[PDB]
C-alpha cells in the first residue's frame, strides 16, 4: 500500500540539554500548498504548535511558545526550538495536505527529550535469559526473554536476530519501555522482549540468537566530562547459542 | 479536557473474528469534513478513510456521519490482532481564517485470539551469568486472564503480549516479571494478578 | 451566513 | 413571498503589484447588509443594513474568517486557473463568485446555489439537485472530476439546505420592519413637447422596493411598444428603485395615453394619464 | 478576458428643486471587468468627496456600481458624471438631464 514516504522527518530522536537550541525538518515529495507542525504529548493527543498554509505564509497554532517556524520553500518546513526546556520534551509530528482542511499526510514523526544536564543520558544494558528447562519438557517449546533496561533516554528499538538474519514469528516485544522509578521524572527506562522456538531448534547448538539493541544518545560533537564512557547513539546485545540435552 | 471531538477512550479488549462498534462527538456544527485515523503504538497516524453522509462501505470497514445529531461511526468487522491500534475521530472546521482538523484522543483497539489448548506455567528462566535478576515468564495463559502491575517497586512485571509462531500456526499469551530483591521468587511474582487455578508452577 | 468555502479548481 | 440570500465574491489578479483584490457582497432579495474588501482597513466583515449589527461578536469573527478563508481559497483558484487555460502569469484576471439559498413564503428551503466564473463566463456550477455539477469546457472538467471525487456536492448541499437558509430566516425576522416591507412607488408623469405635432410623456416611478417593477405603455385602450424608451431600473442609494419609460406623442393626443405599473407593494395595479 | 462596455445613468435620488439638498447619483451597469474610474463634476470641475458602492455584478456576471455625493442643485448650475474604462477610447462625459 501507500508508503506516504512524501512527508519525510529529521531526526527519528534527539535528546538536549534544557539550555540547548535545535531544528526538526519536515519535506513533502507529494506538492501540498500546506505543511504543519503537531505536537503529541500522552493524555491531549496531537496539538498544532505551527502551520502554513501557502509556499509563502505561516501561522501560530494552538501551543506555539518555545517554538518558531520558517517554510524555507514549498517542499520544506522547519520546526526551531531556540532554547529546550524540560517542557518541550514530547514526540512531534509534521504533516502536509493538499491545502488547508484536506486529509492530512504524516511524517514518522521525530523523538525529543530534554534534561538538566546529559549526565542524565544512560545506554540499555541488554540480557539474554535462555529458555526454561521446566518449560521445554511441560510444552516442548523454549522461550528466551531479553531484558534491555536502565536506558535514557526512551529511544530504542530491539531486534531478535537467529543466525545472522533478524527474526519476527515468534517475537513480541513490550509496545512500551517501563519507568523504572515511575515517580521520578528522567527514570530510566527498561524494555522487555520474548523469542519462542520448538525446543529441538533450540537444543539444536549450530543455532545462535542475539538480541540487539538500538540506542539514540549522544554524538562525538557533544560534551562529556563524566567519568563514564560517554553515551553516544550505540547498538547494545545479548548472544545465546543452542545447547543439547 | 475541553475538545471539539471526543472520543471514549480507555483500552477496548475484543476478540478475534468480533465486530468492534466506535462512536466520536463533535461540538462544532460547522464542521465541513470528516475522517477516521489509525496510529499504532509508537507510530505516525495513516488516514483510514473519510466518512461521508452517504455512507462509506470499504470491506470490513464500514463509517457513517451523522450530522443532524453530529456523531460519526466506524465499524470493523471480522476484527484481526493486525487491526489492533489506537482509532482517531478527525473533523475540519474553521479555526481563526483557515480550515482545520481537529483531531480524537482517539479509542484504542485491541483485538486478541482465543486459546484453543491453553497451558498457565509461570517458569523461571535461566540466569544471564553477568546479571543478578531472578527472571519470571507466565505464558500460555488464558487470552481472558490479564496481568496487574507489581505492588513492590523493586519487582518489574512487563503487561501481557501475544506473539505467533505462525511457523506452526499457534499463538500464546506470555508476560515477563523480573527482579533481584531478595525475597522474589517465581510463584510469588504475579499473584498480584488472578491467574488461572490451573497454572502449573514446577521448582526447575 | 456566508459559506464554508475551501476546495480548490 | 418568496425571499432569497446571495452572497457575491469578486476577485481580480493585478500582477506583480499585490494579492488578487477581493470583494464579495451579501444582499436578502434586494437589500445587501455586509461586504468584505481585501484592501479596506477593517479587515472584517462590515455591516450595511441596520438590523445585521444586531449580531454579537462570534458572529462577525465566523463571518469575518469564512470570507478571508474564501478569498485565500479564490486567489489560488486564480492561479489554478492560469495552468488549466496555459494563460501569461504577467495578464490580469477575474474570478467572481457565486453562492446562496431561496425560501418560500413558509420559510422552507426552496433551492440552494453555487457557481463560479472566470473572466466572467460560467466555469462550474452545483446543479438544482445539489449533487451532481455541470462544468463549463474541458478546463473545469479537471476541477468537476476533483470535487466530484471529494463529495464536495453533499458538503455544500449541507451548508445551503442548513447555515444558508438559518440565516436567510433570522435576517428576514431580525430586520422584518426593513427586509418584509413594500415600499410602494410613488409614480407621476410629465409633458416634453419635441418639434411638431409630437410630445414625451416621462412615465415615473420613484422610491419603490423591491426592484421588481413592470411598466406597459397604453394607448387608446392598445399596449404599444414601439415609441416605449424603458431604462433598466436603478437604484436611488437610499435603498428604494427608480425606472422611467417616455412615448413620443402627437400635439393634443396626450389625453389618449395611459401608464400601468403593477408592483408588490400596491394593492392594485395604477392606471396613470396626461394630468395638465 | 471578453470585455464588456459600461451604461450610464446620471440622476438624482429625489426629484430636483433649486435651493432643496439632495445627492447625485451616476450609475455605471453592464461593465466588464471591475476595473472602472468615475467622477462627478459641478460644471466640468471633479466634486472632492464622492461615495461608491460595494462592488457587485447581475446574473450575466456584468458588474454595477453606484457613485453618489450630497449637494443642492441650481437652476444654472449643470452636473456631469465623467466615466473612464479600459473599452473606452478616452473618458464618456454624461450631463445630467434633470428631465431624465
Amino acid at each position: 500500500g501507500s508508503m506516504n514516504a512524501g512527508v519525510t522527518q529529521t531526526p527519528k530522536f534527539q535528546v538536549l540539554k534544557t539550555g540547548q537550541s535545535m531544528t526538526l525538518q519536515c519535506a513533502q515529495d507529494m506538492n501540498h500548498n500546506s505543511m504543519y507542525w503537531y505536537r503529541q504529548d500522552p493524555g491531549m493527543g496531537l496539538r498544532l504548535i505551527y502551520y502554513s498554509a501557502s509556499e509563502g505564509t505561516t501561522d501560530k497554532g494552538e501551543v506555539p511558545n518555545g517554538y518558531n517556524v520558517s517554510r524555507l520553500n514549498k517542499r520544506e518546513f522547519s520546526l526551531r526550538l531556540e532554547s529546550a526546556a524540560p517542557s518541550q520534551t514530547s514526540v512531534y509530528f509534521c504533516a502536509s495536505s493538499e491545502s488547508g482542511g484536506y486529509e492530512q499526510y504524516f511524517g514518522p514523526g521525530t523523538r525529543l527529550t530534554v534534561t538538566e544536564d546529559l549526565k542524565n543520558v544512560f545506554p540499555p544494558e541488554v540480557a539474554v535469559f535462555e529458555p526454561s528447562e521446566a518449560e521445554i519438557s511441560h510444552t516442548q517449546k523454549a522461550t528466551l526473554v531479553c531484558l534491555a533496561t536502565g536506558f535514557y533516554p526512551d529511544h530504542v528499538e530491539l531486534s531478535w536476530w537467529v543466525n545472522g538474519k533478524e527474526v519476527h514469528s515468534g517475537v513480541c516485544t513490550d509496545p512500551q519501555p517501563l519507568k523504572e522509578q515511575p515517580a521520578l521524572n528522567d527514570s530510566r527506562y527498561a524494555l522487555s522482549s520474548r523469542l519462542r522456538v520448538s525446543a529441538t531448534f533450540w537444543q539444536d547448538p549450530r543455532n545462535h540468537f542475539r538480541c540487539q539493541v538500538q540506542f539514540y544518545g549522544l554524538s562525538e560533537n557533544d560534551e562529556w566530562t563524566q567519568d563514564r564512557a560517554k553515551p553516544v547513539t550505540q547498538i547494545v546485545s545479548a548472544e545465546a547459542w543452542g545447547r543439547a540435552d | 479536557m475541553r475538545k471539539e471531538v471526543e472520543q471514549d477512550p480507555g483500552p477496548f479488549n475484543v476478540p478475534e473474528g468480533a465486530t468492534v462498534a466506535f462512536n466520536c462527538t463533535y461540538s462544532n456544527s460547522a464542521s465541513q469534513s470528516f475522517f477516521w485515523y489509525r496510529q499504532d503504538c509508537r507510530k505516525e497516524p495513516k488516514l483510514l478513510m473519510s466518512v461521508y453522509s452517504s455512507g462509506n462501505e470499504d470491506g470490513r470497514f464500514t463509517a457513517q456521519l451523522n450530522r443532524a445529531s453530529q456523531y460519526i461511526s466506524l465499524l470493523i468487522r471480522d476484527s484481526k490482532l493486525s487491526d489492533s491500534a489506537t482509532y482517531l475521530c478527525v473533523v475540519n472546521m474553521l479555526r481563526n481564517s483557515g480550515y482545520a482538523l481537529n483531531f480524537g484522543k482517539g479509542t484504542s483497539l485491541l483485538v486478541t485470539p482465543h486459546i484453543q489448548n491453553p497451558d498457565p506455567a509461570v517458569y523461571q528462566l535461566r540466569d544471564s551469568k553477568s546479571s543478578d535478576k531472578s527472571v519470571c515468564l507466565f505464558t500460555d495463559f488464558d487470552s481472558q486472564t490479564n496481568v496487574s502491575q507489581s505492588k513492590d517497586s523493586d519487582v518489574y512485571i512487563t503487561d501481557k503480549c501475544v506473539l505467533d509462531m505462525r511457523s506452526m500456526d499457534f499463538k500464546s499469551n506470555s508476560a515477563v516479571a523480573w527482579s533481584n530483591k531478595s525475597d522474589f521468587a517465581c510463584a510469588n511474582a504475579f499473584n498480584n494478578s488472578i491467574i488461572p487455578e490451573d497454572t502449573f508452577f514446577p521448582s526447575p | 451566513n456566508y459559506n464554508y468555502l475551501y476546495r480548490l479548481f | 413571498g418568496s425571499h432569497s440570500m446571495r452572497y457575491f465574491s469578486t476577485s481580480v489578479s493585478r500582477p506583480g503589484r499585490g494579492e488578487p483584490r477581493f470583494i464579495a457582497v451579501g444582499y436578502v432579495d434586494d437589500t445587501q447588509f455586509v461586504r468584505f474588501d481585501s484592501d479596506a482597513a477593517s479587515q472584517r466583515m462590515e455591516p450595511r443594513a441596520p438590523w445585521i449589527e444586531q449580531e454579537g461578536p462570534e458572529y462577525w469573527d465566523e463571518e469575518t474568517g469564512k470570507v478571508k478563508a474564501h478569498s485565500q481559497t479564490d486567489r489560488e483558484n486564480l492561479r489554478i486557473a492560469l495552468r488549466y487555460y496555459n494563460q501569461s502569469e504577467a495578464g490580469s484576471h477575474t474570478l467572481q463568485m457565486m453562492f446562496g439559498c431561496d425560501v418560500g413564503s413558509d420559510g422552507r428551503f426552496l433551492r440552494g446555489y453555487h457557481q463560479y466564473a472566470y473572466d466572467g463566463k460560467d466555469y462550474i456550477a452545483l446543479k438544482e439537485d445539489l449533487r451532481s455539477w455541470t462544468a463549463a469546457d474541458m478546463a473545469a472538467q479537471i476541477t468537476k472530476r476533483k470535487w466530484e471525487a471529494a463529495h464536495v456536492a453533499e458538503q455544500q448541499r449541507a451548508y445551503l439546505e442548513g447555515t444558508c437558509v438559518d440565516g436567510l430566516r433570522r435576517y428576514l425576522e431580525n430586520g422584518k420592519e426593513t427586509l418584509q416591507r413594500t415600499d410602494p412607488p410613488k409614480t407621476h408623469m410629465t409633458h416634453h413637447p419635441i418639434s411638431d405635432h409630437e410630445a414625451t410623456l416621462r412615465c415615473w416611478a420613484l422610491g419603490f422596493y423591491p426592484a421588481e417593477i413592470t411598466l406597459t405603455w397604453q394607448r387608446d385602450g392598445e399596449d404599444q411598444t414601439q415609441d416605449t424608451e424603458l431604462v433598466e431600473t436603478r437604484p436611488a442609494g437610499d435603498g428604494t428603485f427608480q425606472k422611467w419609460a417616455a412615448v413620443v406623442v402627437p400635439s393634443g393626443e396626450e389625453q389618449r395615453y395611459t401608464c400601468h405599473v403593477q408592483h408588490e407593494g400596491l394593492p392594485k395595479p395604477l392606471t396613470l394619464r396626461w394630468e395638465p | 478576458m471578453i470585455q464588456r462596455t459600461p451604461k450610464i445613468q446620471v440622476y438624482s435620488r429625489h426629484p430636483a428643486e433649486n435651493g432643496k439638498s439632495n445627492f447625485l447619483n451616476c450609475y455605471v451597469s453592464g461593465f466588464h471587468p471591475s476595473d472602472i474610474e468615475v467622477d462627478l463634476l459641478k460644471n466640468g470641475e471633479r466634486i472632492e468627496k464622492v461615495e461608491h458602492s460595494d462592488l457587485s455584478f447581475s446574473k450575466d456576471w456584468s458588474f454595477y456600481l453606484l457613485y453618489y455625493t450630497e449637494f443642492t442643485p441650481t437652476e444654472k448650475d449643470e452636473y456631469a458624471c465623467r466615466v473612464n474604462h479600459v473599452t473606452l477610447s478616452q473618458p464618456k462625459i454624461v450631463k445630467w438631464d434633470r428631465d431624465m
